[PDB]
């Protein structure tokens, strides 16, 4: 049988996402967990779609820049995985409480 | 041949009644001029330009003809020119860059 | 069922630059978002700055200053150079 | 009716946070990204909701639209584009 | 204008102990963070109250403002008081 | 009869009544809400200035010099966040190490 | 006098102003790097200064301009005018 | 002559300069600076005493919020000395200009 290397799922899952831009975190259960959060602190808000197609690609571009730079930040120190001190310093230089 | 000042008195290409109401509604104090303001749609024509011509840009890099939002973030990332003219750039599924970095190839 | 948009001479723009392209709605609306905030932080620091010079009224100088001050030094030369250039076509007001 | 809903604070999941994660770029995982990854979508969900549903609600509004959010988007500083 | 707030600073500074005083200098940073944070509460307070149309502005998008900048634990007891001393005007006819 | 204290508290409201005209936009402001703006500024600047008390036992001294009273507005981990990119004339940090 | 001359070798203070924080043993080569971060510095900060100084007309420069140039690159050192 | 151990010097060093406030660097070296960067790109203008104190005051406290934070990046690396990849790492998390 054809078998290469555990690990080596890097660069044709690079390419396999990189080619496109369509919006990667499932959609209603993403929207549940936006009602839930929002359903404790004022009653019976809805949402509009769009704001959350909107607080969606929000969370999109936070999220791949927090891990764009725990990426860099873990290859900062020889290192090849990201691990929990990389995000905890990612969030020392986030600014934003 | 015709006497109409075609609200182009410059040139321009951009509307000139909406530049007067959008002076009139930044709007703090009270006497505003609105005759000499065509010098921001002087810019605001620059900078269609200044995206639209990487538009043209990448627009042969994905062999389309209808330009749309992921090119518009390629182009968005252009160059440290338009990078920080929009500091926070993140369009609407506009993904990213392609960027491996040097870090994790080694020949393995 | 009345609203302003800005897409009518986006499009007439966009096809005078470049002639031969077509456009899609999302993007339109990205770079209507666009135009409109980059006019939006223009604005706002051209009435800060017109009001901490202690001067009265709005002006073409005090605006070429904002827009220098606002965006860098490449699409500043080029903003500048039409500046000029469009203050001296329009001031350019003659019967022919 | 009374909307008694409880997690779906765990619910995208591993394969969802690696492909977020490998999205961002990096290669190699660590097994227990899981609840940083958590901790810090609550963190910054709930700060875009707060303000956006506060003010929302500002406008007598008890229903959002999509302007408010992305208001308070331009608001907190990380000002999307292109949803009007 | 020449127009200050360090009078008033000061007035303050006795309505606490007023055993302390106001050093020579910290009141120009007094004075620097009551002006900044009033134009930035101005400021979003006339895009707020823009946003629907409205003419004026007043109590609503006000207490509004003042919670939407300033973070949780002091912007509830401030609009707290807010609202006491708005009524406070208005105890009185 | 004096509108200060016809309100009652210890704010002046005339001169921020044309400071909000100074600034406005919406062509359009109430005359009855001075009546916050002075009690937001009496709320946060003796939210600040009361906790300049606690420069005492590690003063010892008088008057609210100007890194002392950053160097006690530090740990109001509330207050820093309100000036948050802004800093000080000659203030200091408040110390620790690894 | 307007003569050039090279201020970039502003002196070796860092090694006592990088004692202003937690640095530890310090171990160099920071001397080139903390002079380009310093001299980007502060070529961001005096161009939009002379730029409101331009905007104010008159050939020296201001303190409550430039907490207002300041403020307006973000890096607002507050409190001093 | 008789001076033990160095390294914990460092450390009272460390707190001997934090407890105080003083305006750290020297101040007609920042004048000649100042003047001999502002000179060259706009032409000859004047300077006013306050203002120039007040933009030292700036470049100050920009560089003192990004060693400690440089300092940080360093000690991420398990690791006590201070090396330039931290502090361009340190320039990058920053927000690259």
């Amino acid at each position: 049988p054809h078998r290469y290397k555990p690990g080596t799922v890097a660069l044709r899952e690079i390419r396999r996402f990189q080619k496109s831009t369509e919006l990667l975190i499932r959609k209603l259960p993403f929207q549940r967990l936006v009602r839930e959060i929002a359903q404790d602190f004022k009653t019976d808000l809805r949402f509009q779609s769009s704001a959350i197609g909107a607080l969606q690609e929000s969370v999109e571009a936070y999220l791949v820049s927090l891990f764009e730079d725990t990426n860099l930040a873990a290859i900062h120190a020889k290192r090849v995985t990201i691990q929990k001190k990389d995000i905890k310093l990612a969030r020392r230089l986030r600014g934003e409480r | 041949l015709r006497s109409q000042s075609s609200s182009a008195r410059a040139g321009l290409q951009f509307p000139v009644g909406r530049i007067k109401r959008y002076l009139k509604r930044h709007a703090t104090g009270r006497t505003r001029v609105g005759s000499k303001a065509a010098i921001y749609l002087t810019a605001v024509l620059e900078y269609l330009t200044a995206e639209v011509l990487e538009l043209a840009g990448n627009a042969a890099k994905d062999l389309k003809v209808k330009r749309i939002t992921p090119r518009h973030l390629q182009l968005a990332i252009r160059g440290d020119d338009e990078l920080d003219s929009l500091i926070r750039a993140t369009i609407a599924s506009g993904g990213v860059l392609p960027h491996i970095n040097k870090a994790l190839l080694l020949k393995v | 069922a009345r609203k302003e948009t800005y897409s009518s001479y986006i499009y007439k723009v966009l096809k005078q630059t470049h002639p031969d392209t077509g456009i899609s709605q999302k993007s339109m609306s990205i770079l209507n978002s666009f135009v409109n905030d980059i006019f939006e932080r223009i604005a706002t620091e051209a009435s800060k700055l017109a009001a901490y010079n202690k001067k009265s009224t709005i002006s073409a100088r005090e605006i070429q200053t904002a827009v220098r001050l606002i965006l860098p030094g490449e699409l500043a030369k080029h903003a500048v150079s039409e500046g000029t250039r469009a203050v001296t076509k329009y001031s350019s007001s003659t019967q022919a | 009716h009374r909307k008694i809903l409880r997690d779906n604070i765990q619910g995208i999941t591993k394969p969802a946070i690696r492909r977020l994660a490998r999205r961002g770029g990096v290669k190699r995982i660590s097994g227990l990204i899981y609840e940083e990854v958590r901790a810090v979508l609550k963190s910054f969900l709930e700060s875009v909701i707060r303000d956006s549903v506060t003010y929302t609600e500002h406008a007598k509004r008890k229903t959002v639209t999509s302007l408010d959010v992305v208001y308070a988007l331009k608001r907190q500083g990380r000002t999307l584009y292109g949803f009007g």
